[PDB]
RNA sequence: UUUAAAA
């Protein structure tokens, strides 16, 4: 069970807050707005992805965090219908919920979900939906478990962050957006978790759709 | 890339102030109601006063003391503003005048003014000490940036707990968080910031050589009131009737009598905000230590 | 999490054979039902930690059924748990004046483990069979359930024994415990036991009020003798079953070096000598070192000779031989602590070993390891001296608060002389005081110190006649508030 | 030096002055007629500050230009040899320096008639050759005298004075040794008035004492104005005749 | 590097 709130900021087009276990990430989406000189794209929409850690300045650890989150949201947004425009997507990690130096998978999983939610509240053209979960395996039983806690990561052999794309009422999986893994694994365990990760993200979008409906519907014709 | 204010909106807010009216409905001396939200780990404080939302994160580590002060610990603070609080903040501009003036005010209020016990942060003289870091995250900008950030840092330092350390002559063993309960930081006084925004219904000429002071001063301005502001003042007091620090540079040149009046008006504010932080910290402690009445060891006799 | 889930609602099973009770406590079947015994408690006023409980019942063969009952703390504090290690590091409860650092949480030390009256309580009972001469016929150890009929104090139990219109089975049992204690104490004094004094004084609060000397009663020796008899009987039993790792306490003999400077002061100024040929000769010599004019002088020699006594020590039997188990003060072949498990952690280990000898529960391997037992004994010994030095300093502080907040004149005895200072011991307050030469005379340059007679000659303030002050002098001291808290001499 | 008496019962400070006495004030105007249009060599006590005013001129780039007023830039450069111990840090990009540079711009952009000079920029270059307490106030007086030399229209004088509070005794014009032993307040008084364009308090001061410190502070600042004014009278009279 | 007892 995860918690999520939409529309919490007053000076951005779309805001969100994704809470899972102990990790809390607040995202802010603003667009379409006037881009800069080096940012504007002639045909499609430009993205300015910025993630920030809970402690200290933004080091090179969060730079790869921006590049992976960028690859998840770029195919998800219909960029071609906003030519010569910009969209600022800022992710602020309030609580890490893990070890920042040894791990960085739970924060990527929450930044993906928080960014997608803020992209829905801002009213940006989205081709589909998104869901991301962290996956690790305990060296004891060597079985696949989703959203492992902070103590379960230090004993893990390999970590995984699977991001999927759902269509048709959050059922059909169009394409696998992101599957970042690091550790020790083989081909037999890859599909052992990829099949398990597809049914855990299916109930996530089904839970996301219920959340983003309890808040958008009252603001409309109601 | 900046906020555009229409001439009609600018004229309305000024005339509203000339009739003792504020868009949000407060008074000229009414501070916004502050809310403190403590996170999971120690040093995770979220402050919400009005629509302005700020979040502070307190950390610490072992570092080398200064060569001129080997008996004191370090205090680091950096307030980098992201486009999250508004698209007018260009990301990566750490040298911004707002970010520069914010850090220097809190640094003077906490470190230089002796709020944080730096001498108690000394482990071994001139070699090992604590370097407490205060990361302030600006979430939603609506004025009162340094007012809320100062409340967040002060609530964060009083809520944070440093690891325990046992000294065996020259060695230093940092006790894990699960091994020993962390020790809270020492706080001498509680500096609380109160900003003042000034306006003149006249002009600059009628203000330089003008005895009749027609200035309008408001406490804790909003973003729209801040963009139309002429002069700015920031004071910092504590419940001990001491002026922690004062920063007034530029804007309307005000007289000494009005600045002294700002402090006495700000003291009633900081006195109430102080007791709220002391009460909200007490309630958060009982939330974590529910059965703390049974675990007491030092008990009175008969 | 190591505490009982019932909390304050924990109750002892009314039926020890109940099928639901033995499901949560299978060792309940190995427990005696001693709830029919008329047991009472005699602890100082304001007591919260009730560890001991005594009872007496005349047997039909002319003997007595005396049995002490100790709080069964080991039923709740199990080894290996975080509750055990938290009490093992404290060692003993530190008793100050206003506060009281407890070794165990108040759920146990106050309610569940404390032998509170009118409530069923678990206990580790030691039942004897004394005759008219207070001789042990047979001893038995067992875990039992008791229900204390009363809980008198020392001043209350004294009134019930001295009263003649209260003649019931519980009061008559307290009458036997008094006549049996004086017989147990007499045979100990004849065997070589010591009887030393100590300035045991306490104060009152509302905030220091006044300093009052504590008085002794006949009931103090009542409980004391049966606590000693309990510790001795349990000592031989735990050593009979675990001779390699038995939790015991010893006391080495005082060397002739300790009583050297004391005997020189008594021989060169009072012409007295304390015998050191035996522990009995030391006790019989102190009884003859009495001054006709000062009755308190006899107790002053007992106080100054207490500092010459060697320090007691906790240990395990696997590190010494049996002739080294001797306790000099009590003149017993073996001794341990068992009658105070809420206070001292030594009794916690003694309870676990005594339960294994009876067959109640197997003793944990942490009490069968010589290395583990050695490190435990060194910690509970260091924690023992720290507790005593803390209790003396808390009494000394609150008494010192009365010195500046209550100016008066009291009589005190000197115990040591220096070239520029005099140490005085006051029985009214039970604390020592240093009077420097600058704060004693007007001209310190005209003074002389005689190291062979232990005297210091000086010219007193506001007096032109020099006074000769020796050791063991009964003088009158004063207190002032000269500060920019100071004692003087009258 | 050593353990000195800050304010003895004889009313004398560690350098000989009294509670309401100022350090020697020797200002100089038009010291760089070849490097800037405005020049002022401020020598307030041991402090030796060079202030240059280059402008008003066209900006080097048409990017930043206000078509309704002027742009006021202040460049405070604390030299490595400013104190006895040569500085090892960089000082230029220091966060404490950026606060001073900004506080000076805000202070004068309201006093300098930037409207009279639209679409222009006024560069102020400051070099501190030596410092000894009260450096902020001496930075103020240097800019005032340097703009006047450049012929920039101002509403009034801006005076910089530093005041310290030792127990219950204010002290005018604090040196370095006095700032390291008590709280310091630097004021920015406008002309002979009581209007404050600057009020910096960086150390704890009781509220019951701040008002009296401010009064004695503005009183000494007026004295600083006259010394600058009398310097301009002597410079203008000897230049015309 | 202050004996014993109940705290």
């Amino acid at each position: 069970s995860v918690q999520a709130e939409i529309g919490i900021l007053d000076h951005v087009d779309g805001s969100s807050e994704f809470v899972s276990q102990d990790t809390k990430v607040i995202c802010s989406v603003t667009g379409p707005i006037e881009p800069k000189a080096r940012q504007e794209l002639p045909t499609q929409l430009a993205l300015e992805i910025i993630v920030r850690p809970a402690k200290g300045v933004a080091t090179t650890r969060e730079k790869v965090l921006e590049d992976k989150l960028r690859a998840v949201l770029t195919p998800l947004i219909t960029r071609h219908c906003y030519p010569r425009q910009l969209c600022q997507i800022t992710c602020q990690i309030l609580e890490s919920g893990e070890d920042e130096a040894e791990f960085s998978l739970r924060e990527l999983s929450c930044c993906i979900n928080a960014a997608f939610l803020a992209l829905v509240d801002a009213g940006i053209a989205l081709n589909s939906m998104c869901a991301s979960i962290p996956i690790a395996i305990i060296k004891d039983t060597s079985d696949i478990i989703v959203d492992p806690t902070a103590e379960q990561l230090k004993i893990s052999l390999s970590v995984h962050t699977l991001a999927l794309e759902f269509v048709n009422g959050g059922k059909v999986v169009k394409n696998v957006l992101l599957l970042d893994s690091n550790g020790d694994f083989n081909e037999d365990q890859l599909f052992s978790l990829l099949e398990l990760g597809e049914q855990k993200c299916q109930e996530l979008v089904t839970n996301i759709r219920r959340i983003i409906q309890d808040n958008i519907s009252p603001r409309l014709v109601v | 890339k900046d906020i555009e204010i229409s001439a009609s909106e600018s004229k309305f807010i000024l005339e509203a102030l000339r009739q003792n009216y504020r868009l949000d409905g407060r008074s000229f001396d009414q501070f916004r109601d502050v809310e403190i939200t403590f996170g999971k780990e120690f040093g995770d404080v979220s402050v919400k006063m009005g629509n302005t939302k700020v979040h502070c994160r307190i950390s610490c580590q072992i570092a080398q003391p200064y060569e001129d002060r080997p008996f004191e610990g370090l205090f680091v603070i950096s307030t980098e503003i992201s486009p999250m609080a508004g698209s007018q903040f260009e990301n990566g501009n750490i040298t911004g005048e707002d970010e520069v003036l914010c850090s220097r005010i809190i640094e003077k209020s906490v470190r230089r003014s002796g709020a944080l016990d730096v001498e108690g942060l000394c482990i071994v003289a001139g070699s090992k000490c604590w370097a407490v870091r205060a990361d302030v995250h600006f979430l939603d900008c609506d004025g009162g940036f340094i007012d809320a950030s100062c409340i967040a840092v002060m609530a964060g330092l009083m809520h944070f707990k440093k690891p325990d350390i046992t000294v065996h002559g020259e060695q230093i063993i940092v006790h894990p968080v699960n091994e020993r309960e962390p020790v809270p930081l020492g706080i001498l006084h509680i500096p609380i910031c109160v900003t003042f925004s000034f306006f003149n219904p006249q002009d600059t000429e009628e203000n330089i050589k003008g005895e009749t002071n027609s200035e309008i001063s408001i406490i804790d301005a909003t973003l729209k009131e801040e963009l139309l502001r002429d002069g700015v003042l920031t004071v910092t007091l504590n419940k001990n009737r001491e002026v922690v620090q004062v920063s007034k540079a530029g804007g309307l040149p005000m007289d000494a009598l009005t600045l002294m009046k700002c402090c006495h008006e700000a003291y009633s504010i900081i006195e109430k905000i102080t007791d709220q932080i002391l009460q909200l910290l007490k309630e958060d402690s009982e939330k974590r230590n529910k059965y703390a009445a049974m675990l007491t060891s030092e008990n009175a006799r008969e | 999490e190591c505490l009982p889930a019932e909390g304050h609602d924990w109750k002892a099973p009314t039926k020890l054979d109940d099928p639901e009770a033995v499901s949560k406590d299978p060792l309940l079947t190995k427990r005696k039902d001693l709830r029919d015994k008329l047991i009472c408690s005699i602890d100082p006023p304001g007591c919260v930690d009730i560890n001991d409980a005594l009872h007496a019942k005349k047997l039909p063969n002319g003997n007595w059924e005396v049995g002490v009952h100790i709080a069964d703390v080991t039923h709740f504090v199990k080894p290996g748990t975080a509750l055990d290690a938290e009490g093992a590091a404290r060692g003993t409860s530190v008793y100050l004046v206003d506060k009281r650092i407890d070794m165990l949480p108040m759920l146990l030390g106050t309610d569940l483990c404390s032998l509170k009256p009118y409530v069923d309580r678990f206990a580790f009972s030691v039942i004897w069979e004394l005759d008219d001469s207070a001789n042990i016929v047979n001893v038995n150890f067992m875990k039992s359930v008791i229900r204390s009929r009363e809980a008198f104090s020392y001043e209350q139990a004294q009134l019930r024994i001295d009263d003649k219109t209260q003649n019931d089975e519980l009061t008559m049992g307290m009458r036997a415990l008094l006549k049996l204690s004086v017989k147990l104490k007499q045979k100990r004094l004849e065997a070589g036991a010591l009887n030393l004094a100590s300035p045991e004084v306490k104060v009152h609060m509302d905030d220091p009020n006044e300093v009052e000397i504590k008085k002794l009663l006949a009931t103090n020796s009542l409980v004391e003798e049966f606590m000693l008899l309990a510790n001795i009987s349990v000592a031989r039993k735990i050593y009979d079953a675990f001779p390699q790792t038995a939790m015991l306490r010893r006391h080495a003999a005082p060397p002739s070096t300790n009583f050297e400077i004391l005997n020189e002061m008594l021989n060169t100024r009072k012409n007295m000598s304390i015998s050191l040929e035996s522990s009995k000769a030391l006790a019989d010599s102190l009884d003859r070192c009495v001054d006709p004019e000062d009755p308190y002088f006899n107790t002053l020699v007992r106080i100054m000779s207490t500092r010459c006594m060697m320090a007691a020590q906790y240990f395990y039997s696997g590190a010494y031989s049996y002739p080294d188990f001797r306790h000099y003060g009590l003149a017993v072949d073996i001794y341990t602590h068992f009658t105070s498990p809420i206070r001292r952690y030594c009794d916690v280990v003694a309870h676990r070993q005594l339960a294994g000898a009876i067959g109640y529960e197997p003793l944990s391997l942490t009490h069968r390891d010589k290395n583990k037992m050695d490190m435990i004994c060194r910690n509970i010994n260091r924690k023992h001296r720290n507790a005593q030095f803390a209790g003396r300093a808390s009494i000394e502080y609150y008494v010192g608060q009365v010195m500046r907040n209550n100016e008066s004149t009291e009589t005190g005895y000197v115990i040591k002389v220096f070239n520029n200072g005099i140490v005085v011991l006051v029985p009214k307050f039970g604390v020592e005081g240093l009077i420097r030469l600058d704060n004693l005379t007007e001209d310190p340059n005209s003074a002389a110190f005689d190291e062979v007679e232990y005297k210091l000659t000086f010219v007193p303030t506001n007096s032109d006649k020099p006074r000769d002050v020796y050791v063991f002098d009964k003088v009158e001291v004063q207190v002032r508030s000269v500060m920019d808290a100071e004692l003087l001499l009258k | 030096m050593s353990r000195l008496e800050i304010y003895s019962p004889e009313g004398l400070r560690l350098d000989g002055r009294r509670w309401n006495e100022l350090r020697r004030f020797e200002s100089s105007i038009n010291t760089h007629p070849h490097a800037a249009d405005g020049s002022s060599y401020m020598e307030q006590g041991n402090n030796k500050i060079i202030t240059l005013v280059k402008g008003p001129k066209e900006p080097r780039l048409k990017s930043q230009m206000d078509t309704s007023k002027a742009l006021l830039n202040v460049s405070v450069n604390i030299t490595k040899f400013s104190k006895f111990e040569r500085s090892k840090s960089s000082h230029k990009n220091e966060r404490r320096v950026l606060e001073i540079q900004t506080s000076l711009v805000r202070m004068f952009e309201k006093n300098v008639m930037l409207n009279i000079y639209p679409r222009t920029v006024i560069d102020i270059e400051i070099h501190v050759l030596e410092q000894d307490g009260g450096i902020m106030g001496s930075l103020i007086n240097g800019i005032t005298l340097a703009l006047i030399d450049a012929g920039i229209s101002m509403f009034d004088y801006i005076s910089g004075i530093s005041v310290g509070l030792y127990d219950t005794t204010p002290l005018l014009d604090t040196n370095s040794l006095e700032e390291n032993a008590m709280s310091t307040v630097t004021l920015g008084v406008v002309g002979k008035s009581e209007k404050l364009s600057l009020l910096l308090v960086e150390d704890k001061i009781p509220l019951d004492r701040l008002e009296n410190v401010l009064a004695i502070g503005i009183a000494g600042a007026h004295r600083v104005r006259d010394l600058m004014d009398e310097e301009l009278r002597k410079h203008a009279q000897k230049r015309v005749s």
